[PDB]
């Protein structure tokens, strides 16, 4: 999510009830205007928190021109201290399969499954992006010159338009991004209205901690992965 | 090239029976409305204003 | 010029580094007397590009600390226009030579932002076909004279483009190449006459 | 060989016509913009 | 002449091309036509 | 402020410090969202707050369809019970310039200076000399077109920077290049621009109304204007400046 949901609380407005504290929402926004400085981003958006036993690794995703380019993640325990995550691959993501169990608040801790705690961060944030990042129907408007940006009169979706998930898009590479309808198990995404629904709260079933925000009457939205780190492999049971 | 211009205006438009629009009429309510202060990105906003 | 047509006067406008900082205050004034801003842009102009910008008058000005107050931090450069544009921004100006401003037009923005003959705070356009050279320079690929619709088009091609695009044209036509256009692209940029040849080993 | 008689001479023109439509293309703008300011400066204070 | 090979293989790009070059009228017209030929790949072949 | 909008950039957020607690903004919310229904508003808006004596003054507008407040003003000193305020006049704003001190709460107490004058047209006095005008429009945020139709301007995208610094940049609400600058107002000086946050904000302080300040994000469809204050105008405002 944007600076905008940290002058307010937008994270814990979507009921999810997980979120920063006014502290970490302080510090945060100090923090990503100095990391937007120090890396020269378009914007700088809040991933979201992957909850440890130790520490919380507070999230932070970097975002170009070119908004779908290979987006660069930074991650920080202490909120303010930021630091650019090395970028994900295949062969890191097939690293950690192994792998199970809830995320060491030291990066450094190793697993004999060795495998750094850094890579587990980098591929889990890496897979959560391609899975349940999500866009609004019509906010990024694929550029004449190869490159996504802003769709900036953009008007959020009208309440007919809120229910479907056809209206929201998977924030990646694929109107020209891949829509939520399609994302299997077909119940994986649940829709709820909140705050006199004038919010729309979508959130993930198959990575539970994920909140996607939208105000239908403005262009306020965004996501936000607050949660354990794992992935729902009991989905099609559970639904 | 006054016969040239002579044939633009001549076109602009006669009529287009699949939507009953002008070019000109469409084209002057477009710049119209961009002339009460579209910012200087209005060259990405035209394909909406169309719209 | 008496067309069908209608006409936009053009003028180059140029803050130091000694006077990038009042930006604001300069850029209002421009706005509030009746200027039109076409286009923004931050620059740093190297000795060398300080040394082409003057370039027809760069043979008689030989002054480093001229080369010095383009290249000591960033410019401002800009695009106005306006009914008159030039003559109007020369009143603003006043005096090239700020000693004389300051002393003898207290309205001059040179008198208000200036310090001294070299440190002069503002650069701009004396002239039209000067203005089309300097706005040519800075801000490429902007669109700021009348087209050359006739034979000019002709003489500019024939003096700069054809001497080149005609030889790799006939060197094209005796190779018959595959998909002609590489070997036509990749000549031009490998012997161009107004550059050097660039061997990346 | 002597495409410098061959070739060269319709492409002069054929960029002289370009050209000469875009000038056109430039004149049909700027009456859009006369039509559209006068109508708008006329009506505005009626 | 070779004129019927460059008829087929060229034609309107050229035109385009030395159209745009001098209009714009840049600094080194030689390799604006270089890069507007492969911007102008970059458009029509993809 | 826009009713929708409260949350966002909070009244407390904006450096004046006075606004709203949680239980009037939930109850402001919902109260504003059924005001939607009851009167057939294009939108609601929070005018603000007068702190008044004994009762707190919760304050509502007003938007007909055409897109510029007419207006129809709601009070009420709770959140919940809104009651329509009669629209002031030149008689009536006539009667109250002999009247002074804070305002009560209670909208049936009566003035002495006689003429019995109400609170209720106090109250409805104030708000429209507040509003006719010391409101702020940003530039460019409206437009007017030449059949007298004023349009919410879909398209804008806040002030830039360099335009935040000047009053020039900034309208008054009332109907006056369509409408009246702020630079042509008295005293001169009498509009504080303000930064907070860095750029994040800005904030214009009424220094003739005390208590009014004006919010307007940049770059952004975000802005409103509240009035928490006293409820009478600081005519004193020129041995300050």
């Amino acid at each position: 999510m944007d600076a905008d949901s940290l002058l307010l609380s937008l994270e814990l407005a979507s009921g999810s009830g997980q979120g920063l504290s006014p502290d970490r929402r302080a510090s945060l926004l100090t923090s990503l205007m100095l990391v937007k400085r120090d890396y020269r981003f378009a914007r700088v958006l809040f991933w979201g928190r992957i909850l440890g036993l130790v520490a919380d690794y507070y999230i932070a995703q970097g975002l170009s021109e070119d908004q779908l380019a290979p987006r660069k993640t930074l991650y920080s325990l202490n909120c303010t201290e930021w630091s650019l995550l090395p970028p994900a691959t295949e062969e890191m993501a097939m690293q950690i399969s192994v792998v199970s169990g809830r995320f060491m608040g030291d990066p450094s801790h190793e697993y004999e499954h060795q495998i750094k705690e850094e890579t587990r961060l980098v591929s889990i944030i890496d897979q959560i992006d391609k899975a349940v990042a999500i866009i609004p129907r019509g906010a990024l408007f694929k550029t004449p010159f190869g490159v996504t940006h802003v769709n900036r009169t953009f008007e959020g979706l009208p309440l007919s338009e809120v229910r479907k998930l056809s209206s929201y898009f998977h924030f990646r590479e694929a109107d020209f991004l891949d829509s939520l309808e399609y994302d299997i198990p077909r119940g994986s995404w649940s829709i709820q209205m909140e705050r006199g629904n004038a919010l729309v709260v979508l959130r993930s079933l198959l990575w539970p901690g994920l909140t996607f925000y939208h105000a239908p009457r403005t262009k306020n939205y965004g996501y936000i992965y607050v949660g354990t780190g794992e992935k729902n492999m009991d989905l099609p049971f559970m639904l | 090239l006054e016969v040239a211009i002579q044939n633009a205006k001549a076109y602009l438009l006669s009529t287009s029976s699949k939507s009953g629009l002008n070019l000109y009429d469409h084209l002057s309510k477009v710049l119209t409305k961009i002339l009460d202060e579209r910012p200087a990105d209005a060259v990405d906003i035209i394909e909406n204003i169309s719209q | 010029m008496p067309l069908p047509q209608i006409y936009v006067e053009k003028t180059l406008a140029l803050i130091k580094p000694d006077v990038v900082d009042k930006e604001e205050e300069i850029q209002d004034i421009i706005l509030g007397s009746g200027f039109t801003i076409i286009q923004r842009r931050k620059l740093h102009l190297s000795p060398e590009h300080c040394s082409n910008f003057y370039v027809e008058q760069y043979g008689k000005m030989f002054f480093p600390n001229l080369t010095a107050y383009m290249s000591s931090g960033p410019l401002v450069a800009m695009i106005l226009a306006r009914h008159k544009a030039i003559s109007y921004w020369k009143e603003l100006m006043g005096p090239s030579n700020s000693l004389v401003a300051k002393e003898t037009h207290p309205d001059s923005l040179r008198a208000i932002y200036g310090t001294d003959e070299l440190r002069n705070a503002l650069h701009g356009s004396n002239d039209f076909a000067a203005s089309e050279r300097e706005i040519r320079f800075m801000f490429p690929a902007v669109i700021i004279e009348p087209i050359p619709i006739g034979q000019a088009a002709k003489d500019y091609i024939n003096l700069y483009v054809a001497p080149t695009l005609l030889q790799g044209l006939t060197e094209l036509c005796k190779e018959k190449p595959p998909d002609p256009y590489l070997w036509l692209a990749d000549w031009l940029m490998k012997n161009n006459p107004n550059k050097p040849k660039l061997c990346h080993f | 060989r002597d495409i410098e008689v061959g070739f060269l001479p319709w492409l002069m023109n054929e960029v002289e016509k370009s050209m000469e439509h875009s000038m056109v293309g430039r004149t049909v703008l700027d009456m859009l913009i006369r039509d559209v300011v006068e109508r708008r400066i006329n009506d505005y204070e009626h | 002449m070779d004129t019927a090979y460059l008829k087929n293989c060229f034609g309107t790009g050229l035109t385009q091309a030395l159209a745009e070059v001098a209009r714009v009228r840049p600094s080194d017209p030689i390799e604006y036509l270089a890069h507007w030929l492969y911007h102008y790949r970059s458009i029509t072949v993809a």
